[PDB]
């Protein structure tokens, strides 16, 4: 996914 | 393998490594006194208390922002240009650039201290955005950061002069794609002959995954408090972990490189200019 | 030059053009009875009246959505899969695919009728998104479109089962980048030997600008009510404008190609399957 | 700009 997200 | 810090320094001194890609996070900027908004004991933390955020990450979530942009703008006012100065770790990166070693610096930070230390915008990827510019949330008109500065400093939510929508600094919020400049990684990472990772726990995607995009032969030097993310569960044979305080790790590397006096002179002259 | 519609048909029949890229907009789907939400006389328009939208585009703007997602979900319920069927223009594109001519179909539409007509997902770029999937606006968890269908059909705003945030269909809102599949245009457009533009006024970027990305030698055939956008103020010598009703333009092209009976048989058999 | 916008 393109989105900034916490891993 | 395992390589040591001194081995990496010799690779650089012998010009065996000529194209360094650098990834940095919040650990490089704590020494400049930038408060962790999510930890008790700073003016920022206290100023954020009145909003009783459900959790710290809400400050960069769009549904929360639209419901109440005031917490985010409290953070913006604190981090807006001119408040904080770069520290030794930034000036190490600036010196790296000046010596012809920097292919690109990828930062997760939004404090703008890499550009303030004098590294050219062309060498920088501000992967989580910047306060240097802003965008109307309704009509999409762009504005220079300076255009909303007066409102930000006065604790007024900046409104668009054309449609009255909230004007938001170009900070990447969760769920949003990174800025198109981030796609420079496709070419940069295979071109790198050394990867430096400084002051980051590599907890945010898709930034974190960049660590895997260098070639298997390329050493990956981590200067950080601990072993983190893909480096921790995807160890390569040419990985070097210099675990400890970030500034002390940098000071050690700088001395091994032979750059100490030059770095000190640079820092003295630069901070004066601010 | 100027080429005619019949010339383009012969280029195809003689196999001088073998790789067609197609761009489509709302004009191809009006014949299926999809209402223009922004024009009086449909159940959708009337259902949207209660919200007194400041202007129609607010339905795809994030600040408005978060303030009140009900108008958008009124549109979602109307356009959700199963309500509308593809028409002759979609089945023309399906036949084009089946005959080995389709390099890629780029659509601005969010009605999902291209996939319903049986064109493979791999041949499609749904540039303004899709109701086939959805994403929590807070935690970013993805969901199949079917997972929120019950709430949508019951006029309940879909909430995330993990964090309770609003779950939004993967429709591109203004200011948001297009889906990464859109980047297929970088390779597709230079590869095209014919560009077809059907039923669109080319008023939305960055979709509209794709018209300029084919090579100067490649004919650009517009089937539309009028001359529009970059085609109107950036005319090339191999541009063909078949101005008129979209379906009639398609029916004319289909007859010139020699595909009429086959197209009619296909349409009869396909609609039955729905 | 990356963003969907009316022209
Ligand atoms: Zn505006
Ligand atoms: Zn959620």
């Amino acid at each position: 996914r393109s989105g900034k997200v916490m891993r | 393998g395992k390589l040591s810090l001194q081995d990496v320094a010799e690779l650089i001194r012998a010009r065996a490594c000529q194209r360094v890609v650098v990834m940095v996070g919040a650990g490089i900027s704590t020494p400049s006194g930038i408060p962790d908004f999510r930890s008790p004991g700073s003016g920022l933390y206290s100023n954020l208390q009145q909003y009783d955020l459900p959790y710290p990450e809400a400050i960069f979530e769009l549904p929360f922002f639209f419901h109440n942009p005031k917490p985010f703008f409290t953070l913006a006012k604190e981090l807006y240009p001119g408040n904080y100065k770069p520290n030794v770790t930034h000036y190490f990166l600036r010196l790296l650039h000046d010596k012809g070693l920097l292919l690109r610096l990828y930062t997760q930070n939004i404090d703008g201290l890499e550009r303030v230390s004098g590294i050219p915008a062309s060498k920088l990827v501000e992967a989580h955005g910047t306060f240097a510019s802003a965008t109307c949330t309704v009509c999409q008109r762009p504005f220079p950061g300076e255009d909303i500065r007066a409102d930000v400093m006065a604790d007024r939510v900046p409104r668009c002069p054309v449609c009255t929508g909230v004007v938001k600094p170009d900070i990447v919020f969760f769920g949003e794609p990174l800025p198109q400049r981030f796609l420079l990684h496709v070419v940069d990472f295979p071109m790198a002959d050394l990867l430096l990772i400084l002051g980051t726990s590599l907890e945010v995607e898709p930034f974190a995954s960049l660590t895997e995009a260098v070639r298997s032969s390329v050493p990956r030097l981590l200067i950080n408090r601990d072993l983190v993310g893909p480096l921790a569960w995807h160890p390569r044979s040419r990985d070097v972990a210099q675990l400890g305080d970030v500034v002390h790790g940098v000071e050690s590397l700088v001395e091994l490189l032979g750059w100490t006096e030059e770095m000190r002179d640079l820092v003295q002259r630069e901070t004066g200019k601010l």
